DNA sequence: GGCGGCAAGGGAGCTAGTGTATGCCCCTGAGTTGGGGATATCGCCGCC
DNA sequence: CGGTGAACCTTACGTTCAACTGGATCGTGTGTAGGTGCACCG
């Protein structure tokens, strides 16, 4: 599987990054990760499509960039109705859709 | 003078398999290239006859868009003068070609899991392909000189290949959508150029 | 805007059969590779299979070789999966991706998505 | 108040609507979408 | 739900005088799963 940092925590409006790390062969070779965000009790809905683009409706603000092997997000401005889960998705070699694992975010209310 | 529909044919929800490729003709319009980009990243724009700085000072009688689907190292073969499977059976330029192509990746649209039949291109062929041609014919090729009256077997194959295009494909591997205009120009009113 | 429907199933005991579907409508079902991702409770996504456009290749999760199977019919635009010699700690919620426009190879409309328990209790 | 030095006289970047140099895709090619090098006019400030 | 058996160009490369000599090794470098399944005790 691939590894997320536990938790993350940060008060609203600054920039929040959320990083994620696989061998090569998961993203270090293929650049096909993708980030969704699950809300509790909710089905996760896709945020960052491909390693780096967004889909149509989605918050302008979330922004996906890979740094050689790791994958990561940057969330600006966040506000408190963004607290939910975010994973870290990848295409590897023979199918096998890993998956990030979790990451929560919290705002200090 | 209305927008050429470059939308049909960029924009078009299917793109016909290279051993099939489409003819639209384009005409009674202005072309205006600017539109074009912003679709995707072009992998390549590349024009022979015509100097693309000056393309909108100067138009044709019609023009000719022939689209298909082929794999990134194969897009080098459509040039001409050039060699290779797709040059000599599927898709063959004149080497006199007054016009131009543009292909760009395709593979986050076109690159279904486990394989997408859907795309077919002719592996064999009796002879080479004069320019500007299209075969359809199914019939079983003979390789050897044993007749097998049409039937599919040893030393008797099936002329058209699957593209086996899948997500984890080569970084060339992955499907790329070519379309090829052919400005064509005779003693005949000019139809298709954009702002002067 | 899309939907996909769960069938669902209630608790069954450990090592039963058990047949999910899910139904889609508002896009083309028959041109996109839907998949199986499961959601133990608490606990953070895995990917269970996926099949081709067309039934032509399956791909299962180490985890659940030989004993899911995961079809799928155009006809009346339904997919299914076959559950077989269940275990305990296959309890999760199943979500039914479908993998729309512009990206194949990811999942994008995570329908709703059922609830099955495997526990050995009334 | 005039002189000499200044991310500057030649380095690097690309993204089409369009300006003067952190710009111009200028000029087109390995086809994987991009290569190096083209006229500097420059303009504005610390110092003794 | 597995053991055989015979295949079918099998599907996915890492390339150009070619073809299968008619072997799974075979010129230059291939390679394999399901099943078509019909009793089991179930
Ligand atoms: C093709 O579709 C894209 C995205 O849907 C759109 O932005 C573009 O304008 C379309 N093509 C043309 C030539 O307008």
């Amino acid at each position: 599987a691939l590894t997320q940092p536990a938790s993350v925590s940060g008060s609203p409006g600054q920039s929040i990054t959320i990083s994620c790390t696989g061998t090569s062969s998961d993203v270090g070779g293929y650049n096909y990760v993708s980030w969704y965000q699950q809300h509790p009790g909710k089905a996760p809905k896709l945020m960052i499509y491909d390693v780096s683009k967004r889909p149509s409706g989605v918050s302008n603000r979330f922004s996906g960039s890979k740094s050689g092997n790791t994958a990561s997000l940057t969330i600006s401005g966040l506000q408190s109705e963004d607290e939910a889960d975010y994973y870290c998705n990848s295409l590897t070699s023979i199918s096998t859709w890993v998956f990030g694992g979790g990451t929560k975010l919290t705002v200090l209310g | 003078t209305n927008l050429c529909p470059f939308g049909e044919v960029f924009n078009a929800t299917r793109f016909a398999s290279v051993y099939a490729w489409n003819r639209k003709r384009i005409s009674n319009c202005v072309a205006d290239y600017s539109v074009l980009y912003n679709s995707a990243s072009f992998s390549t724009f590349k024009c022979y006859g015509v100097s693309p700085t000056k393309l909108n000072d100067l138009c044709f009688t019609n023009v000719y868009a022939d689209s298909f689907v082929i794999r990134g190292d194969e897009v080098r073969q459509i040039a001409p003068g050039q060699t290779g499977k797709i040059a000599d059976y599927n898709y063959k330029l004149p080497d006199d070609f007054t016009g131009c192509v543009i292909a760009w990746n395709s593979n986050n649209l076109d690159s279904k899991v486990g394989g997408n039949y859907n795309y077919l291109y002719r592996l064999f062929r009796k002879s080479n392909l004069k320019p500007f041609e299209r075969d359809i014919s199914t019939e079983i090729y003979q390789a050897g000189s044993t007749p097998c009256n049409g039937v599919e077997g040893f030393n008797c194959y099936f002329p058209l290949q699957s593209y086996g295009f899948q997500p984890t494909n080569g970084v060339g591997y992955q499907p790329y959508r070519v379309v090829v205009l052919s400005f064509e120009l005779l003693h005949a009113p000019a139809t298709v150029c954009g702002p002067k | 805007q899309v939907q996909l429907v769960e069938s669902g199933g209630g608790v069954v005991q450990p090592g039963r059969s058990l047949r999910l579907s899910c139904a889609a409508s508002g896009f083309t079902f028959s041109n996109y590779a839907m998949y199986w991702v499961r959601q133990a409770p608490g606990k953070g996504l895995e990917w269970v299979a996926v099949i081709s456009y067309d039934g032509s290749n399956k791909y299962y999760a180490d985890s659940v070789k030989g004993r899911f199977t995961i079809s799928r019919d155009n006809s009346k635009n339904t997919l299914y999966l076959q559950m077989n010699s269940l275990r305990t700690e296959d309890t999760a919620v199943y979500y039914c991706a479908s993998g729309s426009d512009y990206g194949d190879y990811l999942l994008v409309y995570w329908g709703q998505g059922t609830l099955v328990t495997v526990s050995s209790a009334s």
